[PDB]
């Protein structure tokens, strides 16, 4: 799992993208790179023991509609170190870094009942009090809560479900 | 899954331009500092074994050349360094001041004066790492190196160009024996070098004081790497001393180098290796620890006169040079099975074993005759000493065996009794006090008295006083013969008759 | 200005901006709840990461705490104001008295004195204990080491040395409690204060309950103070409670710092860590430090690398043994391993040397007879081997001595034996002039007089 | 052209990268310019795309990353045949005696397969050393291997020198001497001994000395063995003297650590037995010719039990195990009759007289060893008369083993002695059956012949 080796490439690529302001374009470039890594015929090649130069240039020939100067050179660095499989994780961490820089957050709202638009509106306002970032609410419907709303801002969770209140009470006794 | 010094701003630099410009391959930047090892990024042209210059006036040795990294060890106080400092590779391997003017000085392993007597008056510089003379450039060792201790000079001869291991436990007299051997060369024409690895500084001050009380200091170079100095300096300290010894060897002169605690060098190379993350071996020592001591000790050689003429470009003709090595090793409670002792025992030309059970029973110096051997043989002795010493070695081994056998048996037989109380008396005879080295005439005289049975009727406690009285009597009455033996080492029926007369006249007319 | 980014045991990693990264051994500072925590920098890693040892409890640290960069090493109070007081590794007062009114503070990381600055002395400094002086004489301005396993008396022997040496010493002294029992230090402090000698002793305590960083750097702090009193031109007595713990703290930290193990699981830099501390506790042409160091040996193994490398750094080494303590013989010094650099005919005189070598020769012969005694018993010995055994047993018993600090155990009154008395006694025993007394007469008696007197009492 | 580049330099191990098409094979050889000097590399492993891990055949100092490397498309090949006689060469087959070029007509590769099973030969022609204990307890055939097992300073070099004098002069054929990890002083001594003996012109010498890098010492033996195989395939009978096999394995251990091989027991390489077997199997006598081999092996700490001495025991026909204990007591040669033997000591091969004499000596000595311990407790006072005769015979027999060597006259002053097989069988049978206890114990010591033993007793 490449969670720990993806950070340097994500950070460096994001800083360079910021200096040249084409952050959205860089995200497109990385999305394209992540999808070619999932291909059945490429995922076989990436596991073979080819020398980095040959392997990279095959990938670069396949990777049309990227910028030679910058994006394809990121590809070269990752090929040297044998880390092209880190691209599906470098993409996620680049998106995280962008969300942090743009002071914008994505959070999930979960309930057994489909929420009314006024409920979602007040949720967004309250969350923007709790969180400095603006919030994009994601609606998930799950009968598990049985009632109430589960607020899931990533690792930070506020539980407002009856079932949670019940299984919390059961351990008090 | 691990990083490899791929870090954010370096990656951003490569993102801007993958084929980063040539710039200078001469220079780079420190990226890590720890325990005296630094990692450098850049230095595309750094050679393996090359000196890297650091801010201030400090250096490092490039030991690991890896894929976009150099591992280097710092030859001094490292803790002042920091990440992001620039460094430049020299063109230079490590070299040290060398010459005749080093005699009487105390220097560190970089050759800087440490005694405070002012700057050096050396004769140029020599490489610390160098190759030994080849097979066709050697000559057989035949001249003696006179130690001054009866047991050593009789049973375990040391010749010019020999490598003789001194091995034993802590506090067994190893340092004292070596330094007394230096003192005996005070008037021998052999230059002496004492290199001290990992010892505490005041001990070095104390031995230099003893070397200064006697006249030996004006004939020796002292090279010091104290316990506070970095492992690189301790590890490189023996080779600098060897590079100073090779100056005299390559110019047709004789030198004696005393490496002190070569084991405290091996610990240092181990520290460097494990800090540089190389694969460990037995007792966690690096695999190439044999190669370290092997390429150090093989520099001790005798070189033929044609090599000396070829080297000195004909300035010195017809004289062989020599470098004699006396390494010192410490055993953990005497177990020869340990890795470093077994390697150094494999490399050397002989072994002097010093035992604490002998040292505790009054037998000082505590050399064990049964397990101590010399490969050169009597070929490194003067001929008078050769005759007399031959019998001594066998007699001592056989005496030990007989002593055990006949004591627990609590028994007697006539010839065995005679042999046993001759062996006890010669064993008592080889005891000797510190800083009292004997000339070859004195040694041969006492050994003649022992071999020819004049001690057969002296009681054991009076052997020492017998020896002292004999030496004083001879030093007043028969000095021309002592001068002749000391000048020639010859042995004739005339010499034997005169020695017989001396012993007869002494034992009749004197008392002890 | 910095953030905590990893927390492994007692080791803490902190990230700093690339232009602001700390130097090695700089001191950092963190709020740990309502506490203040000091971190000492050990290594600079790549990318502004810096790796440190917590000088305090690591519990309660989150990631992401702000760390403040104090741009200097750990610095401690120093000089005449530090006298009669008890202090932390960080130089903080640990007694309940007020602030230490120090005029000066020194960094605990310093370079050792030059070879040109050193000094040598042959002056015998008499210690009351009979065995130490005869077998291993110790000179003023030198190093003495007490080697022993667990519970063999290397603390108590040092308290007798403190009592006897303080008789003829006038100047100041420093005591470093490194990784030992708190109770020993508390008892010591109250003995010092109840005898009004505390006004001349400075104490640093880093005892065995404290986290690894404290126990590692407490020793260096004590050396800083001893070096101040040396550099004022005085002569100083420095007592180290246990130097073994200092190497063991480095062992405890070493693997967490990312270093491959060496020999029996030790840190690869062991010899340099020991040497870099040992070379600055030394005398100079301006003043002299006299030091006694207790050296614990693990599992009674005198060949273990830590005790083994400690042997080389000392002038007089006294080796205690459990086998002798189990026989009742205290102080349990082994005469066949205890040694001194000062036992020379020139330094101590021919009588002092001849008596010691006779004692060693007789005892060494006693050892070689033990196997035949074990298998066959004493009646199969030679008629003078029996005499050797008798004199060796008498000598073994006369090495024993009552201590003024052992009255709490033995109940017997203590004894002080001067040099012109013990060598007379041993020379007489060796020559057989006192051979007629029984073995028990020599147990726990001060002088030969007390032995013959005790024989009159059977 | 040069097609590869150095990517790492770690001690004796050099990493080289080539284009993925032209990757050199295992045990191929590469060449690079280190400063002013040509350095040879030998390929050990192919790892990843285009990279070979290699061992340097010279000093590693001065190598940079990015140096060009050229792939010589063959293993290291050395000059063989008549042109090598009287010359000293290194691992690469270059001349180190300063007499000029070798002037060879053929060059062979030092890596090759062993003779086929079908090609081996069986013969049991006995050879006479003139040395009592060896001729008695470990008789040599022709074409077999002889191991001299010993720790430091027990007589391996003196025995090898005396054996060279006795066997080589009578051999009337070529010989090869291989110095593996040998002291340079002793190499010079041997060279001057051979030229003063005027036998140098029938011996070829290969030296890789202690100071040399691990690559040199590792491959030196294979060079000498390749020369011996060249002489064998011409149809000749040759002697191969190898001065220590242990440091072949030890150079292998130093190399193995850095090759990335996972360590094995006692710190040895995983491949120890494989490497030893690949060397020893080439040293045989085939239907076309015969190699006769004498090998010294260092046993660390006299252990005799650690893997390197253990593995080497299997390969040898004749085994002589020198013991520190016998040498320490002052008796030479230090051969232990209770651990030394040859597969030629067969009553069919040697004959009844020889066999039952040797086996009787060995039986006597074992009984002596059993009595020896409790003699310390009992003296000879509580021993029985049956014990007293046996101990007398055993003690004097042990002294009769001791022989002065022509080599060892330097150490001893006494002339070297020569004893024939029939003679020493007579003498040991003479104390076996004749039991000439008339004579003092030292009359059996270092005398050589039976006649000289009784004459020494007649003199004292
Ligand atoms: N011939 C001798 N007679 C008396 N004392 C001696 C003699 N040789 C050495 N000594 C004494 O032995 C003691 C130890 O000396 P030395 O330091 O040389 O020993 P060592 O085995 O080299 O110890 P270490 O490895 O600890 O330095 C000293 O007190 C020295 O005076
Ligand atoms: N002179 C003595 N007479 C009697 N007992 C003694 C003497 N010296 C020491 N002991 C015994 O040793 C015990 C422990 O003493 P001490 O603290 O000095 O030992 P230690 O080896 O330093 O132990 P530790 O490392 O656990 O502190 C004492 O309580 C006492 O029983
Ligand atoms: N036959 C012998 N006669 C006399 N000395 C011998 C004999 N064999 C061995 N030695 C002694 O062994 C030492 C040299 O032996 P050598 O064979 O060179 O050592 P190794 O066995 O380690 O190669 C010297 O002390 C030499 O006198
Ligand atoms: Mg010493
Ligand atoms: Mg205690
Ligand atoms: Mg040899």
């Amino acid at each position: 799992e490449f969670i720990t080796v993806a950070r340097p490439y994500a950070k460096a690529a994001f800083d360079f993208a910021v200096e040249h302001q084409s952050v959205e374009r860089w995200q497109d470039m990385l999305a394209f790179a992540a999808e070619v890594t999932k291909n059945e015929q490429m995922a076989e090649l990436l596991s073979g023991a080819l020398a980095p130069e040959t392997l990279a240039e095959s990938f670069i020939a396949v990777a049309g509609e990227q910028l030679d100067e910058n994006g394809q050179n990121l590809i070269r660095v990752m090929a040297e170190n044998g880390r092209l499989n880190a691209l599906p994780d470098v993409l996620e961490q680049f998106i995280h870094l962008r969300a942090v820089s743009e002071a914008t957050a994505e959070v999930d709202v979960i309930s057994a009942a489909a929420l009314s638009e006024q409920q979602l509106a007040k949720i967004s306002a309250a969350m923007e009090k709790r969180l400095s970032r603006k919030v994009k609410l994601n609606a998930k419907i799950d009968k598990s809560v049985m009632a109430g709303v589960i607020i899931r801002a990533g690792d930070m969770v506020i539980d407002g479900s009856v079932r949670g209140r019940l299984e919390r009470l059961a351990d008090v006794l | 899954q691990l990083n490899s010094t791929e870090i954010s701003e370096l990656i951003k630099q490569r993102i801007a331009q993958f084929n980063v410009v040539s710039e200078a391959h001469n220079e780079g930047t420190i990226v890590s500092v720890s325990d005296g090892v630094i990692r450098i990024h850049g230095l595309a042209d750094a050679m393996q074994g090359e000196m890297i210059s650091l801010p201030g006036n400090r250096y490092a040795i490039a030991l690991n050349l890896e894929r976009d990294s150099v591992g280097a060890v710092v030859m001094g106080p490292y803790a002042d360094l920091a990440e992001g400092m620039k460094v430049k590779a020299t063109g230079r391997i490590l070299e040290v001041p060398v010459g005749r003017g080093l005699l009487g000085r105390v220097v560190n392993t970089l050759g800087a004066p440490i005694d405070g007597k002012g700057p050096l008056d050396h004769d140029g510089f020599s490489a610390v790492e160098a190759i030994a003379p080849g097979v066709i450039e050697r000559q057989s060792v035949d001249q003696p190196v006179q130690t001054g201790y009866k047991a050593v000079d009789s049973m375990i001869p040391i010749g010019r160009g020999q490598r003789e291991l001194i091995i034993g436990d802590r506090q067994t007299g190893k340092t004292a024996l070596a330094i007394d051997a230096i003192i005996n060369q005070r008037d021998s024409g052999i230059k002496a070098i004492y290199v001290a690895i990992g010892q505490k500084a005041s001990t070095i001050s104390n031995v230099v004081r003893k070397l200064e009380e006697h006249g030996a200091l004006a004939n020796t170079i002292v090279v010091v790497a104290t316990a506070s100095e970095s492992a690189a300096l301790q590890y490189l300290a023996p080779y600098a001393g060897a590079a100073m010894g090779e100056y005299f060897r390559d110019r047709g002169e004789d030198a004696l180098i005393i490496y002190d605690d070569l084991s405290k060098q091996a610990v240092a190379y181990r520290q460097i290796s494990l800090l540089l993350r190389r694969p460990p071996g037995r007792e966690a020592f690096p695999g190439d620890v044999f190669y370290l001591h092997s390429r150090l000790l093989e520099r001790a050689a005798r070189v033929n006169a044609e090599y000396v003429e070829a080297f000195t470009k004909g300035e010195v003709k017809g004289k062989t040079g020599s470098l004699t090595a006396l390494p010192i090793i410490e055993t953990q409670a005497g177990d020869v099975s340990a890795f470093v002792p077994t390697n150094v025992i494999s490399i050397t030309d002989g072994q002097i074993f010093l035992e604490t059970n002998l040292f505790n029973a009054g037998i000082r110096p505590a050399v064990n005759p049964g397990i101590s051997v010399s490969r050169v043989g009597g070929a490194a002795q003067t001929k008078i000493m050769k005759k007399l010493s031959g019998g001594i070695r066998t007699a001592l081994a056989q005496y030990r065996e007989l002593a055990a056998f006949s004591q627990f048996a609590s028994d007697l037989d006539d010839a065995t009794r005679k042999q046993l109380d001759h062996g006890q008396k010669v064993t008592e005879l080889l005891k000797q006090k510190q800083y009292a080295p004997m000339s070859v005439a004195q040694q041969s005289l006492v050994l003649f008295a022992a071999e020819r049975g004049y001690l057969a009727d002296v009681e054991l406690s009076k052997i020492g006083s017998f020896e002292a009285a004999l030496l004083a009597y001879v030093d007043r009455d028969h000095a021309p013969l002592m001068q002749e033996i000391n000048q020639t080492g010859g042995y004739n029926d005339e010499i034997e008759g005169k020695l017989k007369g001396i012993l007869d006249s002494f034992k009749a007319t004197q008392s002890w | 200005t910095g953030k905590i980014v990893q927390v492994i045991g007692a080791v803490v990693d902190v990230e700093f901006p690339q232009d602001a990264v700390p130097r090695v051994y700089d001191a950092l500072e963190v709020q740990n709840g309502n506490e203040r925590l000091v971190l000492e920098v050990q290594q600079q890693l790549g990318g502004g990461i810096v790796r440190t040892i917590a000088m305090g409890s690591s519990d309660g640290l989150r990631r992401g705490l702000d760390v403040k960069d104090l741009e200097h090493p750990i610095e401690v109070p120093v000089g005449k104001a530090t006298l009669g007081r008890i202090m932390n590794v960080l130089g903080e007062p640990v007694d309940m008295k007020g602030e230490i009114g120090e005029e000066e503070r020194w960094a605990i990381h310093r370079a050792a004195p030059s070879y040109e600055e050193l000094s040598n002395s042959q002056e015998l400094l008499e210690t009351g204990i009979k065995v130490i002086d005869l077998m291993a004489p110790f000179a003023k301005g030198g190093k003495v080491g007490l080697f022993g396993g667990a519970g063999v008396g290397k603390t108590v022997n040092m308290m007798e040395l403190i009592r006897n040496i303080a008789i003829e010493h006038s100047g100041y002294s420093v005591f470093a409690g490194v990784g030992e029992r708190t109770r020993e230090g508390n008892d010591f402090y109250h003995e010092m204060t109840d005898s009004n000698v505390i006004d001349k002793v400075s104490l640093v305590y880093g005892q065995m309950n404290e986290p690894p960083g404290n126990r590692l750097r407490v020793a260096l702090t004590g050396l800083t103070m001893a070096e101040k009193f040396r550099d004022e031109g005085r002569d100083v007595l420095l007592f180290v409670d246990n130097i073994y713990r200092y190497t063991l703290a480095g062992t405890e930290v070493s693997a967490l710092l990312g270093r491959m193990p060496s020999a029996v699981g030790y840190q690869p830099t062991l010899a340099e860590e020991m040497g870099v501390l040992q070379e600055r506790i030394t005398s100079t042409k301006t003043g002299s430090i006299t030091s006694v160091q207790a050296v614990y040996v693990p599992a009674d193994d005198l060949t273990d690398p830590s005790p083994a490398t400690t042997f080389a750094h000392l002038d007089a080494t006294v080796v205690l043994s459990r086998q002798i303590a189990s026989l009742g013989i205290y102080p349990a010094v082994d005469p066949l391993d205890s040694t001194s650099r000062q036992l020379d005919p020139l330094v101590v005189g021919q009588e002092h040397y001849d008596t010691a070598r006779g004692v060693q020769s007789i005892l060494q012969r006693y050892q070689e007879l033990k196997d035949i005694i074990a298998i066959l018993g004493m009646d199969e010995l030679s008629e003078e081997d029996k005499l050797v055994v008798a004199r060796a047993r008498k000598i073994q018993r006369f090495l024993s001595q009552p201590f003024f600090v052992a009255e709490v155990f033995t109940g017997s009154p203590g004894k002080y034996v001067s040099l012109k008395d013990t060598i007379r006694g041993f020379k007489g025993i060796m020559e057989g002039e006192y051979d007629h007394l029984p073995e028990q007469a020599f147990y726990m008696v001060g002088s030969i007089e007390e032995a013959v007197e005790k024989a009159k009492k059977l």
